[PDB]
């Protein structure tokens, strides 16, 4: 629900609503002017009523083996066990003569049948769209300590957080956040997990989210959901060198390890009577027109503060600290700011804790304050006069470097989500409305031509496209190949 | 992965069948043709590309086949 | 077999690691590097065949690379 | 020891002959004035096998532990890292004020799990001096059809010999009664290339694998009687660092994957000694002390009857089993193949050198094999009014015979390599120059196209044909066409 | 805290001034209507150190075992290779019937020796929030000679302040009695780049060392509190094998070689916390609340005498000590520097601004120090009969002094880099834009020659000068000449 | 640690002498001494190759110094 000690979160400036794409294990903080800063995150997604679509055998067993033999030129041997369904049969041919049995020399046909039993099977199930169940957490910053910022048994008890379920039946929900008002969100669970290009494959106790084509293409003996007879059983059987009267059959060993190797790249889920996975995305739209500030008329705290917990970098060019307040007065605003220097005390930074305050009247209160300073040397100032306490902070980056980082984050977000990435922080407008519509056609033209391809193959194909485009003429086909080769290399390096 | 690295034809002289000779033709081609069937667009783009960087009909088909074989391998 | 027909990267938008992400770089190239290391002679013939097919230097090296790739994969 | 009823049978024609006993093949030798010979390698046995390496294809994880660390301490160290049977990995998780750290970022974790191996695939190696070949030798004397394959009786007739060829006994001469002596000298060391093979055991299945393939195998492995495994992380998955406890899961049994990797290996038996019915063995067969009987019994005069009617053997030879009714001692059998019942001159070749009733008992059965010519002939048994005429048609022609023998020669060159020039060889100069040329060409060919499977051989050969046709130098074209033809032959021949 | 007798002193000149408090230097501020200010960084400290890595430089080998395998019976596997405190290596040795083997060749051996680290060098990291700079500030009031340097008197006179500057308290104001308030506001994060250093404790010696050099050391090492060493085979030597027992010897103490590798590392003191005396600190000092002393007393009436003759501080300032015979309470001293005794116009600016006698007791010694102009001058105390004079010659010239100032500024620019532009800075557009253009070409040059040494720098500077003076293009022949000049400057800087 | 891994000049603003600053001149050039002294013939041959690898008279000096510095550093 809350994203402070989380590696990857995005920041979104505000005007009455904004649509976001809650990703797997990331979070979003939405800063707006004259609004409480709020964080929203998709904690997990779930399936509940899964129906079997297939089974695959990976440990088969041969029970009894028979060989019907015919003399040379007598025709083809026919084992009567070909009329029974649980028997796998194959026709071979063995040398026959006077020493073997028969009155003619040459290649006599034999028919060998072995009883097929399946010991262990991998079960592939599917998800109906009306059963996906997203868990979503929303939290208002408010006035928290460090031992309650992520508890949610205190955030819920202070009307500052909520976990709620998004279902295709009920794509929208409102949360009462106390004096902050109401926060609403309507999502797109149907446009969430594709749920029509995936199966849930269970191998023993390991459950995976596999593609439908891949699951359909396994070279293993398979069967219908309720059925018992198998097809393509000969994959797990070996008929050795033929013998006139007794040719043996061996079942191959368990393919569970080979299946696990094949599952490389699948997404492990945790099927415990209900599929639970913490990946994918969910596109939502949050309304905060009913979200208001709390305690607009507290006033400033008078007595001195302290750094109860030193300022710490959070990794997103943001700082967090915790102030202990000696004042025994009631709720009051915290006089805290980021300045370029302790002379010329004007604020230069923006604070994401949204007008902090000391929510209690009991003394020795502890308040977590979390703010984003600018690049270079800054001072965190709280208090005034003799009570003013200060802290020197330094931010290492630069604006152009941050622009490059944001550019590559956006490029790989387009890679991750494709078209829904154009709905990340959008406020409408023709620019996004046409960017989505052109990314759709370009993605189709790119996916019919380079889908189902690994990073090495696409990297080499892109390198060849660069070579060709440099040697290309007419300057019109050149740039197309340059763009495609750039994209293929970006994709090939985006995962290493 | 051990199954991918396969003991090929044994150098021992053998007038019989090796361990898995029923799959000798398939095992070296099943995944390639399967991938091609799942990716016709790559087949078309590879055919188109083999014409670009060739210099005659002789050596364009060679490029086309080389691309059509190199992509199903290495996925 | 089924190990060669690997699943590949998941279409799902993920930020954890997939099932066997520790082999995302290895498994594609392990067989090829082993085959090249244990058949070093084939490198020479691929080099010469590419240097003879290719009209120009770039075509030559492209031929050589695809020749060095398609042999250890289907063998 | 004799080959009647084998699909792989060869025929050979100054006093010794060089043969290559193959796995399931047989050799028939018909000299100028000698009895017909059947020689065959039957079984190869290796007796003392030394373990080299054991691969684990099934592992289990017992006890998983994790130690977390803050970004202010560096990497973590799990105490169980100092225990032999534990596999440990260093992962990285997210750390912040919520977990209990002082700073935000990435903290280090170290996770150790127990590693027990359940099933190991043992590999063993062959010592050349422990290699035994089993060789069967037989002389076409006087046998019935059921006796023709019985060693307990051919020994009693002094018409057969089963002997073991080893490096310490490379040459054996076997008594053959009234036919004389037949000798062989063989080189077992050149037979089975023990320096390039292992005996892998996967449960109750044993194979003959290349050493280079066995060594490169990617599984946890241990030395003999060591019980300390290496590269165990191959059978392990460390997943989803959790900053409290990370789950580690063993992968499934690799036995099916192992059998898929073994696709091409030659299965063998293993009952404290590896048995093997493949491979070859070069021998030199000495007939100088071998001869025909030297006396003739005199024609059998009673009536003959076919106990088993003439049957084709599939090798352009016709076999039948006569039954002699009379009991007038050993006697010579009147039997021949003629062009017509007017000119009774024999025309074919007699595989049974001089058929005769060995015993002096009524209803004695005798198996006779002939080599009739292509076309129409007659099997004539007896003379006068006891004569039996059996019309026999041998389909085919000598041109087709030559073509099929050429194909067999090419296949022997492919499967046997250089010893193919030692087959039916009599030390000719042509064989020596051909063999010497074959080493220098099949070294260069093999060092380049040695690891190639059939499909890539076919593609490479087709490319070589194309390039040689388009080649202009007229000498690179010749050699390129030659190599391309060899590649197409090796690709298509095994299918 | 005090600045006289320093040999590294700087002089500066509308309400604040930006200074860099170099570790072994001092700054004297001489404003218009303000007392003279002495500001210096005395020592940097770090209290909480966390270990990151321990390098072994003295190991011990105790129990050595060698197992051997025949030339073709597998590879030897020592049982103790299961144990973790053992370093094991595999070698090859000559073997034959002379040796226990049955085959002649290269047999295999595995040797394992127990490892034990005796002495380790521990690397700790400094958290930036535990860094504190100790800063001394001093007002040039009335001091004697024995007191000008005694802190327990200047504090007793409300005349000096010695304070701690941390990231949690980057600014502070010092009470200075009748002089008002001096305030300072610093940047305690840019001073010591704790992100690029480690504290290595080898023996009882402690060093401030670079991170990359520490991480490139070739020695056995552990993570903190781990004792699971790695690269243990650096400290061990395996002699020639013997197939039954091999010798393993630990190389001697690497303490000496470690000291040699530390050439250039900065020695520190780490008894219970790290105390550095080098470094730099960037502070703005503001004087608006600093007032000239409110004085109600007049000139001294009695005689003065030189209690200590004028002396030359190495920075073109004189210092002397006067003796007051009178006992008329506090009184201001009529001391001046003039060009001649017939015209007593004061011309030398005073550094001990408004000198005076403090106590009412006679025989008071008063230290007065001054900045006379170049050439001849006279120090005059009193008037008439009570007047005392002292001739003083200041050798040098302003035109020459500009050269020394420029070279000292260049040395500061080399030593400080970018913060050198904040030295003596008061706002400014040229100064800020110079700092900005020094950001670029400061790291642009660094990424090309950061890791070089002085001799490498000099050879590169000479080669750039050669190519530039030959270069045809005037655009490229100026940048290359500039790099050649700056590289030779940085080479000669160490001398 | 191996003494060729020399810490070198520190980037810290310092005014004392660092560890073993009496040897700054020696430790970076002492090894080239006691090697040129023991191998004058190499100096002769290096001058000879410098005079023949340089098209320009201003290239010969650079080559000669480069050789006379690079050989002793790697023994
Ligand atoms: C004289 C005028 C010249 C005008 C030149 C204009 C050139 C502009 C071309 C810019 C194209 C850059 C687009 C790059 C975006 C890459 C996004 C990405 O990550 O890749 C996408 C797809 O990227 C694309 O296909 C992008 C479009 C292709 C490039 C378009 C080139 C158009 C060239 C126009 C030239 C005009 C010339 C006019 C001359 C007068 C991934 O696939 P998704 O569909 O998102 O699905 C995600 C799932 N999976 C990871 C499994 C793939
Ligand atoms: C008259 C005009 C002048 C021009 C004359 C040109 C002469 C050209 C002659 C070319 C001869 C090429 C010979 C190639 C021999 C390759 C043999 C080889 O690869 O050996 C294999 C066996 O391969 C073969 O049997 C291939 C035989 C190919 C023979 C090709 C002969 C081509 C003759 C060309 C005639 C030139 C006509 C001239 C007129 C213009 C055995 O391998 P091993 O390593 O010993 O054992 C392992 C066995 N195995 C690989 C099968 C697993
Ligand atoms: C024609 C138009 C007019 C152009 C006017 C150009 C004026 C440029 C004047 C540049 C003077 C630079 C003097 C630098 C003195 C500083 C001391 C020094 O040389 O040492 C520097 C030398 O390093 C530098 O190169 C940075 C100094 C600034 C260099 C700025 C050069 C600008 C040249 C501009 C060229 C003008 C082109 C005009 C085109 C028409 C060390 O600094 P760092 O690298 O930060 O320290 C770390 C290294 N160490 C541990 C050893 C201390
Ligand atoms: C006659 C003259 C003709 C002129 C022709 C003009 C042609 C111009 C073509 C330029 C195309 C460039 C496209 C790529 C730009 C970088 C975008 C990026 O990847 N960066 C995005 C990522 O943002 P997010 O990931 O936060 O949100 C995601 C939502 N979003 C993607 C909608 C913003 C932004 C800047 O940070
Ligand atoms: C104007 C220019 C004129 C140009 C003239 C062109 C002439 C071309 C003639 C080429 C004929 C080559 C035929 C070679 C076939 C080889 C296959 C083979 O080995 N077969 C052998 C019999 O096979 P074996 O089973 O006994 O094997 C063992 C036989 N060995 C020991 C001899 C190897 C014979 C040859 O068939
Ligand atoms: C045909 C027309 C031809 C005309 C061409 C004339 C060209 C002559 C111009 C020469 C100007 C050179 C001045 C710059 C070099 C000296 C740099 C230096 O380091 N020196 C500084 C001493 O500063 P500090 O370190 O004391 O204080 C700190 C102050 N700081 C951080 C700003 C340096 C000053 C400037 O000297
Ligand atoms: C054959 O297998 C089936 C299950 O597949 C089993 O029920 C039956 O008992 C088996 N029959 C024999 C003869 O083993
Ligand atoms: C939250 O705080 C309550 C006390 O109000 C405590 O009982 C609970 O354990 C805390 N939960 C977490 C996750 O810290
Ligand atoms: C071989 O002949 C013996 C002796 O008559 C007979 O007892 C036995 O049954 C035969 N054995 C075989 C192999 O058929
Ligand atoms: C081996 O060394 C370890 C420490 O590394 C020590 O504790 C142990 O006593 C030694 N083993 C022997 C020689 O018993
Ligand atoms: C400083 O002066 C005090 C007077 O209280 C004296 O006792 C002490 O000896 C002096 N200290 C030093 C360091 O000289």
């Amino acid at each position: 629900f809350n994203c402070l000690g989380m590696s990857n979160r995005d920041f979104l400036e505000g005007a009455t609503w904004v649509d976001v794409v809650l990703e797997g294990d990331s979070c979003i903080t939405i800063m707006a002017k004259d609004k409480p800063t709020i964080d929203i995150k998709m904690m997990e997604t779930e399936a509940t009523n899964l129906a079997e679509v297939r089974s695959y055998c990976y440990l088969a067993t041969v029970s009894d083996v028979s060989t019907v033999s015919n003399c040379p030129t007598t025709g083809e041997a026919h084992n009567p066990k070909r009329a029974e369904d649980t028997y796998v049969c194959k026709s071979g041919v063995t040398d026959r003569g006077w020493g073997n049995g028969c009155g003619l020399f040459g290649k006599g046909s034999i028919d060998t049948c072995a009883n097929f039993t399946c010991s262990l099977k991998a079960v592939g199930r599917m998800i109906q769209p009306e059963n996906v169940k997203y868990e979503v957490g929303i939290f208002i910053h408010g006035s928290t300590s460090s031992d309650t910022h992520g508890n949610y048994s205190s955030q819920l008890g202070a009307s500052q957080a909520g976990r709620f379920t998004i279902t295709p039946n009920s794509p929208a929900i409102t949360v009462k956040m106390g004096d902050y008002g109401e926060i609403s969100v309507e999502c797109e669970p149907r446009n969430g997990l594709n749920t029509e290009a995936y199966y849930i494959m269970s191998v023993g106790t390991k459950h995976f989210l596999v593609h439908r084509e891949w699951f359909n293409d396994l070279a293993l003996p398979w069967t219908s959901p309720a059925s018992s007879n198998w097809r393509n059983r000969e994959i797990l059987l070996e008929f050795e060198e033929p013998h006139a009267t007794k040719q043996s059959v061996v079942a191959l060993g368990s393919q569970e390890g080979a299946l696990h190797q094949a599952l490389a790249g699948a997404v492990p889920v945790s099927f415990s009577s209900s599929v639970k996975l913490t990946s994918g995305h969910l596109k939502c739209r949050v309304k905060m027109e009913k979200l208001t500030l709390k305690g607009t008329t507290y006033g400033m705290c008078t007595e001195k503060f302290s750094f109860a917990k030193n300022p710490a970098d959070t990794g997103h060019s943001t700082v967090v600290l915790e102030l202990q307040y000696t004042g025994s007065d009631g709720p009051c605003k915290i006089p805290i700011s980021i300045v370029a220097s302790l002379s010329d005390l004007t604020p230069i930074g923006r604070m994401v804790t949204a007008n902090p305050y000391v929510a209690s009247s009991e003394a020795n209160a502890k308040v977590l304050v979390e703010m984003e300073p600018p690049f270079g040397d800054s001072y965190i100032v709280v208090g005034r006069g003799d009570k003013q306490i200060n802290h020197h902070w330094h931010k290492a980056g630069s604006s152009i470097g941050k622009a490059f980082i944001t550019t590559i984050k956006g490029a790989q977000r387009l890679a991750a989500l494709g078209d829904p990435a154009w709905d990340f922080g959008s406020v409408g407008g023709i620019f996004n409305s046409v960017g989505k519509a052109v990314h759709q056609v370009f993605g189709g033209a790119f996916r019919t031509l380079f889908g189902g391809m690994s990073w090495i193959t696409q990297g080499l194909m892109g390198a060849l496209l660069l070579w060709m485009g440099v040697n290309a003429r007419d300057r019109s086909i050149a740039l197309v190949m340059l763009a495609t080769g750039g994209v293929l290399l970006f994709l090939a390096t985006s995962v290493h | 992965s051990i199954a991918v690295q396969t003991h090929g034809e044994s150098m021992l002289a053998n007038k019989k069948d090796a361990w898995l000779d029923s799959t000798k033709a398939s095992r070296y081609l099943m995944k390639t043709e399967n991938w091609i069937i799942r990716n016709p667009g790559y087949a078309f783009v590879a055919v188109l590309l083999g014409w670009m960087l060739g210099s005659n009909n002789g050596q364009r088909v060679v490029f086309v086949v080389l691309l059509l074989l190199v992509a199903p391998a290495y996925s």
